[PDB]
């Protein structure tokens, strides 16, 4: 639709905003990003592309907290998704003030849903160019949503975006037909890892460094953490001998 | 909202093609009639179902504005339903609560038009797609009724039509109305009109009908108040419109 | 408001309504003028206001404004209800920061030929400014029923020069107004 | 003309006729029918995506405690003026000391979307809202808004691609019982009504997890957890 | 004004007077003072009538915002809410609140909003003009997880004194009992309370 | 623009190590001894200790800013727990911020706070700020009525920084402890109740709750017979 | 305190004002002249509070020249004083009133008339034969009540006036360093003694 | 003043003294003080009269607009809490103290309003200078189970020991009657205890006693 | 963003035209003729009704002429919507100036403030002009009897007669023909009915067909009731 892809807001004859479906291929472009909720948590992963080996590792840190609960994780524009994580700090914040209790995990993501969707509403602003992973522990448990640069989210018990998804969801669908009893923190930790590394068997015109992150109320007393050190080397370890 | 200019503009030919296209989408709309009597006003139309499902009860194509003033319309309902909303805030803000009493039709009809008028030339909108057709009574100039069009222009009439049927029905009207007509007359002369226009069923579930008549005390809910009139604004009845229509 | 003084009385008679006021401009003690008419009229409305002069000035002149517009728009002069109406929200509008003033309307309307005063609808009669107590007790005295237009003139004029002779703050002269629906006579009194 | 809502020469606004375009985008029917003192509202749930999480995909909202609705069209838009309709009828409730009317939740929800319609700088929303509840005064009460800022109450409604097929049916039932509503004392068995006739409208069985079902009642309005659905689904295998 | 409110075993009991004055005149003698905000949420008002009813309608529409949204509300959420109103106007409102509310995990919680606006989470709290009189009385008295009918009485003596030593403390004694079970009223009139 | 719950005075002084801070546990209500709960030592991280007096509605306000400040630190921040924790003279620079504006705008936080801490080099910190916004450091320092009768004790202990490093944890402990108590003899919004930090470069932070003035006497009182003339 | 008086005559108007200026303790001033020219035919003279008189008086003098430059037409005195009595009854309701009193002095040439408004700070105007602002009507107004003759000649007007100055020299306990004396008539305006 | 408020089995009735006073001098002697919100919602008010009709005014017209917007006839309960949180933003400055009874679909409701915007229900009330005689009179008379003529009764009886009793309060009594399911009876000056005797001698004067200097006809 | 959409109105053509202004002048063109006479005596105004039929109210239609106060009134062609707003406008400001200075305003200082109006959305704000242009027939002391003109560019001219709408080459060319300055009131009344006679467009000109106003000497203000136009009209010959 040649017509009325120019400006955002607009339905086409068919009833679609194409500047959506075009900050859709946005996200499509960007690294693989993948969520997996546990039995009592939420791991989170991303592919972060060694460009040259100018970067500094482990410095670039892509995965965000949210209060000290929530973590969020994105594919597509960058600063995209900073800007949509500090709207959702803003709204943690806010929520917290009013009610002292930290935001509800689907109480966030309406609020992000709804700063999604209003980025749809008028021509005088572009889509957000990022899908979102994020989660967290509160009290009813864990949760993990994805969020589209249409606004819509849904629950999930894993997801996947950017270039590496289809893989990744694939990888995902059998660990949960494998699992139906719900994986372990750290073993969905060392999921998280194998799956990346098998998203990277896409995109592998350039090396990559993983990171990971999780929120879990046994490992971390359902506070968002970075995943560091000895169990960040034995999730890698475990990823590379289950390729080789 | 960066749409702080006009989107209805003059024409080289000096049309305000917006409005003309108000127009069209008022004259692609269910026929609305008007009728002066003596000794009162009709307006009345014809309910078109969307559905068989849905309740035509629910949804008032004739809304009182004041007690004595009611307005009809033809073309597109949403903006008659907020045209209303403005219209009765209008007569109370700007009449009601300076001078203790309610506008005369003349007045009221002035300040819809106006309403309308800032559609056709302030920022970032579209006209209304309507007409409206404004029945009243006031104490000095009598009945009155009033078309109001999309560019806030408005005329007395002593009976008109809009919407689809609006020629066929004016020259009905034209045929039949005369300054003795009564407006049980008035009313029979409605129905004939609407009768020649309607799409074939035609009974008090199809038709909306109200008057601008006598004052009615049994509506005014309260007594002891001599000088309190009770309102002259009265919807028919569905079994009214079919005592009526088999007396026909 | 009393630093300019003055007083306004109304009544009603048999078709017909007196109002009546004195003609004094003070500041306190100092009498400024005796042409200060507090007496205004708007078509067949009459509007007496009492209290601080600039507010009578200031008030008369914005009725004048929107009575003018009243009959541009409604093509008809403002009748005596509507106008008493719209002296209660004009003067309300200011609720807060009020103009320190004692509105009396008299006319006749045109369509009944009722005769009306208000300051409502106290039908008999009504008082106002810094004699106001003196002209209460003057009118509950003299007052009648359906006094003919020269006995309603009699009338209204003993109370307002009986009243105003008991407040140093009014008089020097008074106007009194006879207005019937076909006609209104100005008159003169002298004070003593 | 074709990308603002402003006036085609035929007196068209394209701009509403492609936003009921989207309400059709979830491929999503919607029915819902009057009891004698309930409304009852069936959703269709499709979801594919094993990794999706089903408690969360659902098209019903729960707008007041008196207060159902059901949307049609696009999840982001739906929640949108689900969040709307919410603040505007605790606010009606804190301005005017009662519950809002679903009529005039509809009426104010209906009034927005013609501003929609009539200011160039806010596009429709996609969406279709079928409001839902038994009200004090009118009784059971089914009002749907559209992105026109049309509105109507309904005897029954259904929405969706085959929203002609669910309501043929249901006309010739009103034909075959020359009734206005459900003759049935309670809301069990105007959900199972309601299904059955989806089921013989769709051509299709459902699975528990194929629908999603709301039931307003003078208390509350409340949405069926899945088992509560097995309940029903299994009374009219065996009814 | 004389209120209270106790959490016991099964959940928490909110009592009042019913008594309303203005200066020595008994404006209304059948006030009720226990205001719901939310189901099994309610708060006890002492202090200006109309700054407290002003803010129970405020947190009441803030708290159905919050349910359609997220929920039920916590107490605790409610008590914030309040807080947020009471100290954010601390200037212009002179309300005292105690808030009281039931819910199946924390059973029976009790927060007081003195004024000022700082909250205070208690087993018990008391509050108005005739708290003063029973302080002594309420702290030998109380004890944890005590029966409903232990919990009723405990607040039947304790505003029965109240009443008997303040003249703006009257009437009837009004209770709210809160459990899982539901929401019970209970009335309790002079002649069975000043027999105590 | 009144205070109406109030906490009473927090007391506090460097030793050799670190820092000790404590307040008693009361909120008093004018002369209503009200609640008798109220924390009123908030630490922040595990390097400082925020001790504040004065309206409690104010106090609970700056609660809630000190973790809404740990929170943001965090963000974006992989040291957060390193080398870009917030240190004592952050927390501190930021309240005196806030008390100073506050004053500015004529809406003062009604209180008096004491920010304890250890710096990451190791140095003691400790430093007083009011409702006004007026700052000070001293190796004692205390609130309130605690400012009359405490700081004289304390300062027969440690009269000036050269007597920190003389000064070990025991004996400034057992300063603040007789402090308290001399307080609960002599303030009459006093509780014998009582929380005590100590900030330790070496031992971090240690809190200790629910202490009580201890050994107090009273025995002689029996001695004391009327007012003048009663024998 | 200042003295401004006006008299009405025949065919003139006299403005009056006095000369000093007080500061506290001392006489700053001998030789002020507290009036503006407003138009060819028309005079204002002020007096009230320091500063406000004549910040006052220059807007007025400034939105009058406006107006005749825009119009090409001199306001007659009517219009004149009616517009300064708007802007007084304003600044009443202003966060700070101009506390000054006005007297317009103006030659109609359309009536061929002169013309005398008398304006407090309050915007009471009052169209007078003779006027004065404050304590100096205290002293004035029962010569002027005595002796004034509607039909007077501008010179028994000035002869009237130095009796009114004569008397508040004599009476009045401050010394105001006489009076500066205007005539509007169908000349204009002039300066007299 | 003096205004009650009765509840009765079922309805409500409200009355109210006739006279307003400018100090201790009676302005008007017949006063209405019975305000109509609605048809079925009428309102009396103590303190300042002009603010008491400026917001029986204001609030009548919104519940006009918002009954025509909902279809539906308007509830007690809104003109209370519109008042009320009117009221409440002038915090006091608005004098108003107000009865509101009326009858909706929900039934009979009785509220007072203070002029800081608080408010309280009650079967029987009342307001004004002579509030503390009539609430006497209810008090001692009053029951639950009153009909129609026993609480007019009542209420005039209430309202007639504030006008012999409070010199702020006089002359007549006027009632307005809501029963459900009916239209309101307003009944105007319902008594008249205070009707002046006849002056001893007639004070018309003869034609020509007064003075006059001249004459002129005003066009008009 | 909106740029797309916005028209430029206030933009130069090459030739340094205002198009918006020249294209709403074209719409008048199209409008009822509009005379003004000005006599020794007096002023006429004049127009002719271009809506026209039977069941029309002309007795209480009043479209083209309006009092702007006791002294001023004027005559419309154009958008009848747009001049209501005008006039309320000029009425207003009428009303000011009386308040002001307690004098009548003067009929150029009305004159220029409602071009001036006219001018500014010529210039600014992107709005589209007013489509309407005055005749003004009033009395001053200043002047006396004064006719002016206004259209949608903000200028204004004095004239002794003038016409606008439709045929006014035409009706200038007769008014040039027969205008004499000494003419009474009563032989402006027949040369303006004479010049609409033969300029309209209809069949023949009609006392339905017609509004007529005069102002003449204090000053008083004539709307004529459609009899005295029928009385003027079988007194001119033309009916």
């Amino acid at each position: 639709g040649t017509g009325y892809d120019l400006s955002n807001s607009v339905f086409s004859p068919d009833g679609r905003n194409f500047q959506v479906e075009y900050a859709v291929k946005a996200v499509e472009n960007g690294t693989t990003s993948i969520g997996i909720k546990c039995n009592d948590g939420v791991v989170f992963a991303v592919e972060k592309l060694i460009t040259s080996k100018l970067l500094v590792p482990q410095k670039n840190v892509k995965i965000q907290v949210v209060d000290r609960h929530i973590g969020c994780v994105y594919s597509g524009l960058i600063p995209d998704g900073r800007h949509l994580v500090n709207r959702g700090r803003e709204e943690a914040a806010s929520f917290k003030k009013l009610y002292k209790t930290p935001i509800p995990i689907p109480a966030f993501a309406d609020r992000l849903g709804q700063y999604v969707q209003a980025h749809t509403l008028y021509n005088s602003v572009r889509p957000f160019g990022v899908s979102t992973i994020f989660g967290g522990v509160d009290k009813n448990g864990a949760h993990l949503y994805m969020l589209e640069p249409s606004g819509s989210y849904w629950g999930y018990k894993g997801a996947a975006t950017g270039k590496g998804r289809q893989s990744a969801k694939a990888e995902l669908e059998k660990l949960v037909d494998h699992h139906p009893e719900g994986l372990s923190a750290r073993e969905a930790v060392k999921q998280a890892a194998k799956i990346i590394y098998l998203a990277h068997e896409d995109n592998k015109e350039k090396d990559f460094e993983l990171e990971i992150s999780w929120c879990s109320l046994s490992e971390t007393n359902g506070l968002h953490k970075f995943v560091k050190g000895d169990l960040l080397q034995e999730a890698i370890d475990f990823a590379q001998k289950e390729i080789n | 909202d960066r749409y702080s200019f006009s989107l209805t503009t003059f024409s080289p030919s000096g049309k305000l093609g917006q409005i003309d296209y108000a127009l069209t989408a008022v004259k692609q709309g269910v026929t609305s009639l008007g009728i002066k009597a003596t000794n009162g006003v009709v307006i009345a139309t014809e309910k078109k179902s969307s559905s068989p499902l849905a309740m035509s009860e629910t949804l008032s194509k004739v809304s009182l504005l004041t007690p004595d003033i009611g307005a009809v319309y033809s073309g597109m309902g949403p903006d008659y339903r907020v045209l209303v909303d403005k219209s009765r805030k209008v007569a109370h803000t700007s009449y009601k609560r300076i001078y203790g009493e309610y506008p005369p039709t003349k007045l009221l009809v002035s300040e819809v038009a106006k309403i309308m008028q800032e559609a056709t030339q302030s920022g970032g909108v579209r006209p209304f797609g309507v007409s409206l057709l404004i029945a009243g009574h006031d104490e000095f100039n009598g009945f009155s009724l009033y078309q109001v069009d999309p560019s806030g222009s408005y005329f007395p009439w002593k009976a008109t039509a809009i919407g689809k049927g609006s020629v066929a029905a004016k020259t009905f009207l034209e045929k039949r109305w005369n300054d003795e007509l009564e407006l049980e007359d008035a009313i029979h002369i409605a129905l004939l009109t609407l009768k020649e226009s309607v799409e074939g069923e035609f009974n008090g579930d199809t038709i909306e009908l109200a008057i601008i008549g006598d004052e009615n005390p049994d509506l005014l809910g309260y007594t002891g108040i001599p000088t309190d009139k009770g309102p002259r604004f009265r919807k028919l009845t569905s079994q009214e419109i079919n005592d009526r229509l088999e007396a026909l | 408001s009393s630093i300019n003084g003055g007083i306004v009385v109304a009544m009603t008679g048999k078709d017909c309504v007196a109002i009546a006021c004195d003609l004094r401009l003070g500041s306190q003690s100092l009498g400024v003028s005796n042409k200060f008419e507090k007496i205004f009229h708007y078509g067949h409305v009459f509007l007496g206001i009492t209290g601080l002069a600039t507010d009578v000035t200031t008030l008369n002149e914005m009725f004048r404004y929107k009575t003018n517009l009243y009959k541009l728009k409604e093509e008809r002069a403002i009748e005596p209800e509507t106008f008493t109406q719209l002296v209660s929200s004009s003067l309300y509008e200011r609720r807060f920061g009020p103009y320190f003033v004692g509105p009396v309307v008299a006319g006749i309307n045109s369509k009944s030929g009722k005769p009306f005063i208000a300051g409502d609808e106290a039908k008999d009669f009504i008082v106002s400014g810094t004699a106001s107590d003196q002209l209460f007790g003057m009118c509950e005295s003299l007052y009648e029923p359906n006094l003919e237009p020269e006995d309603l003139f009699e009338t209204i004029s003993q109370a307002l020069l009986n009243a105003a002779d008991r407040d140093a703050l009014s008089g020097w002269g008074a106007v009194v107004y006879i207005i019937k629906k076909d006609e209104v006579v100005k008159r003169y009194l002298k004070m003593r | 003309d074709r990308h603002i809502t402003i006036f085609s020469p035929e007196g068209r606004l394209y701009q509403v006729e492609y936003a009921f375009k989207a309400t059709n985008q979830t491929n999503i029917n919607s029915l819902a029918v009057r009891g004698k003192d309930c409304t009852v509202v069936i959703s269709q749930k499709k979801v594919p995506d094993k990794l999706l999480d089903p408690t969360t995909v659902s098209y019903i909202f729960c707008i007041s405690r008196t207060i159902g609705m059901v949307v049609n069209g696009p999840i982001p838009d739906a929640r949108n003026a689900a969040l709307r309709a919410k603040a505007e009828a605790a606010e009606f409730r804190y301005k005017y000391g009662y519950d809002m009317p679903c009529d005039v939740l509809a009426k104010r929800m209906a009034n927005l979307s013609q501003i929609y319609t009539q200011r160039a700088y806010m596009r429709p929303l996609g969406v279709i809202l079928t409001f839902v509840s038994v009200d004090e005064e009118l009784g059971p009460s089914i009002y749907k808004t559209d992105p026109a800022g049309y509105y109507v109450g309904y005897k029954a409604t259904a929405t969706g691609p085959k929203q002609q097929e669910i309501t043929t049916n249901l006309e010739n039932h009103f034909k075959k019982s020359k009734i206005d509503h459900i003759n049935e004392e309670s809301w069990e068995k105007v959900v199972e009504f309601a299904i059955t006739h989806m089921i013989d409208a769709l051509g299709t069985e459902f699975s528990k997890n194929d629908l999603e079902v709301g039931v307003a009642t003078k208390d509350k309005f409340f949405t069926l957890s899945a088992e509560n659905i097995e309940e029903r689904l299994v009374a009219i295998a065996e009814q | 004004t004389s209120i209270m409110a106790v959490t016991f075993k099964d959940g928490v009991i909110l009592g009042a007077d019913s008594r309303t004055t203005t200066g020595a005149y008994i404006a209304n003698r059948v006030t009720d003072k226990l205001t719901r905000v939310h189901d099994k949420i309610w708060c006890c008002r002492s202090g200006s009538a109309a700054d407290t009813q002003a803010i129970a309608d405020i947190v009441q529409y803030h708290l159905e915002l919050y349910t359609s949204q997220y929920g039920t509300p916590s107490t605790e959420t409610a008590a914030s809410v309040f807080k947020e109103l009471c100290y954010e106007n601390k200037d212009n409102l002179t309300a005292g609140i105690i808030v009281a509310g039931y819910d199946d995990k924390n059973k029976g919680e009790v927060y007081t909003i003195p004024l000022g606006g700082s909250v205070h989470k208690l087993p018990y709290a008391i509050a108005g003009s005739g708290s003063t009189f029973i302080y002594g009385y309420c702290d030998k008295n109380f004890r944890e997880n005590m029966s409903k009918e232990e919990t009723v009485d405990f607040i039947k003596h304790s505003l029965s004194q109240a009443i008997k030593w303040d003249g703006s403390s009257g009437g009837v004694i009004r209770m709210v009992v809160l459990t899982a079970a539901g929401v019970e009223r209970l009335i309790f009139y002079p002649d069975e309370y000043e027999q105590l | 623009q009144q205070p109406i719950v109030t906490g009473t005075s927090v007391i506090s002084m460097k030793y050799d190590n670190g820092v000790i801070i404590a307040a008693d546990n009361l909120g008093s209500y004018g002369s209503l001894l009200r609640f008798n709960g109220v924390e009123r030592l908030i630490p922040v991280g595990d390097n400082t200790v925020v001790g504040i007096s004065g309206d409690i509605s104010d106090m609970q306000h700056i609660e809630r800013l000190l973790k809404d400040l740990v929170t943001e630190n965090a963000y974006d921040n992989p040291l957060a727990d390193a080398e870009e924790a917030l240190e004592p003279s952050y927390i501190f620079e930021y309240l005196a911020t806030v008390m100073y504006q506050r004053r500015s705008k004529m809406n003062p936080l009604w209180n008096a706070i004491i920010v304890a801490g250890v710096q990451s080099n190791g140095d003691q910190f400790l430093r007083y700020v009011n409702l006004l916004g007026v700052t000070y450091s001293s190796p004692t320092l205390a609130t309130g009525f605690g400012a009359h009768m405490a700081n004289p004790l304390l300062r027969k202990v440690v009269d000036r920084e050269s007597d920190i490093p003389k000064t070990t944890v025991q004996v400034a402990e057992e300063a603040i402890v007789n402090a308290m108590r001399v307080l609960y003899y002599r303030d009459a919004r006093s509780s014998r109740n009582f929380s005590l930090a100590i900030i330790d470069k070496n031992t971090g932070l240690t809190f200790k709750k629910n202490l009580q003035v201890e050994n107090m006497k009273w025995d002689f009182a029996k001695d004391i017979k009327g007012y003048g003339t009663q024998k | 305190m200042d003295i401004i008086l006006g008299i009405r005559v025949q065919d003139s108007v006299i403005l009056a004002s006095s000369k000093a200026v007080t500061r506290g303790i001392s006489v700053l001033k001998d030789s002020d002249d507290k009036t503006r020219q407003l138009s060819p035919h028309t005079l204002m003279s002020f007096a009230g509070e320091a500063g406000d008189t004549v910040q006052f008086a220059e807007y007025i003098q400034a939105n009058i020249q406006l107006y005749s430059i825009r119009e090409d037409y001199e306001l007659s005195p009517q219009a004149v004083s009616s517009f300064v009595r708007q802007e007084l009854a304003k600044s009443i309701r202003s966060r700070r009133p101009y506390q000054v009193n006005v007297l317009i002095g103006g030659y109609d040439k359309k009536k061929n008339k002169p013309e005398l408004y008398q304006i407090d700070y309050l915007g009471t105007k009052v169209e007078l034969p003779y006027g004065a602002h404050g304590y100096s009507g205290f002293y004035t107004f029962s010569l002027l009540d005595h002796h004034y003759r509607p039909d007077m000649t501008t010179e028994e007007g000035l002869d009237l006036l130095k009796l009114c100055v004569q008397e508040l020299e004599k009476r009045m306990p401050m010394d105001f360093k006489g009076v500066i004396v205007k005539i509007v008539d169908k000349d204009g305006i002039r300066q007299v003694d | 003043t003096t205004i009650v408020g009765v509840k009765f089995n079922n309805g409500v009735v409200i009355a109210a003294d006739t006279r307003s006073t400018q100090g201790p001098i009676v302005a008007d002697k017949n006063c209405a003080k019975l305000h109509r919100i609605s048809p079925k919602i009428w309102c009396a008010g103590a303190g300042t009269a002009a603010d008491t009709e400026a917001v029986t005014q204001l609030i009548g017209s919104n519940i006009e607009l918002h009954s025509l917007y909902t279809s539906r006839e308007p509830r007690v309960v809104s003109a209370l809490q519109m008042l009320k949180q009117h009221l409440f933003k002038y915090q006091g400055h608005i004098g108003a103290y107000l009865i509101v009874a009326g009858v909706d679909p929900t039934g009979s409701h009785l509220f007072s309003i203070h002029a800081h915007g608080s408010t309280d229900v009650g079967y029987y009330l009342s307001l004004g200078s002579g509030s503390l005689a009539a609430m006497a009179v209810l008090e001692s008379h009053w029951k639950q189970d009153l009909t129609k003529e026993e609480a007019i009764k009542l209420a005039s009886d209430a309202i007639q020991a504030g006008i012999w009793n409070d010199l702020g309060s006089g002359s007549n009594v006027d009632v307005c009657v809501m029963e459900i399911g009916k239209d309101a009876e307003y009944l105007r000056n319902y008594l008249t205890p205070n009707v002046r005797e006849e002056k001893q001698k007639s004070y018309k004067f003869p034609r020509g006693t007064t003075a006059v200097l001249k004459e002129s006809i005003v066009n008009i | 963003g909106s740029r797309r959409y916005d028209s430029r109105t206030t933009i130069f053509s090459p030739e340094g035209r205002l198009y918006q202004v020249e294209y709403a002048l074209e719409s008048i063109s199209h409008a009822g003729t509009a005379i003004g006479i000005m006599a020794s005596d007096g002023i006429v105004l004049a127009a002719e009704r271009k809506v026209t039929s039977t069941l029309l109210e002309q007795d209480t239609s009043t479209e083209k002429l309006y009092k702007l106060n006791d002294k001023i009134a004027v005559a419309v062609a154009g958008l009848t919507a747009d001049a209501e707003i005008l006039i309320n406008t000029a009425r207003i400001h009428a009303q000011n100036y009386l308040k002001t200075y307690n004098e009548d305003i003067p009929v150029e200082i009305l004159v220029r403030r409602l071009s001036d109006i006219k001018q500014g959305y010529t210039q600014h704000g992107g709005l589209r002009p007013f489509g309407v242009s005055f005749i003004y027939a009033g009395y001053d002391d200043r002047y006396g009897y004064q006719l002016y003109t206004s259209n949608p560019s903000g200028n204004y001219t004095g004239w002794k007669a003038i016409s606008v709408g439709a045929n006014t080459s035409a009706a200038q060319t007769l008014l040039q023909m027969d205008y004499k300055d000494d003419m009474k009131v009563d032989d402006a009344i027949e040369l303006a009915l004479k010049t609409l006679s033969k300029t309209t467009d209809s069949s023949a000109l009609t006392y339905d067909r017609l509004e007529f106003a005069t102002i003449r000497k204090e000053v008083y203000q004539k709307i004529f009731k459609p009899q005295e136009i029928k009385d003027i009209l079988v007194k001119t010959g033309i009916t």
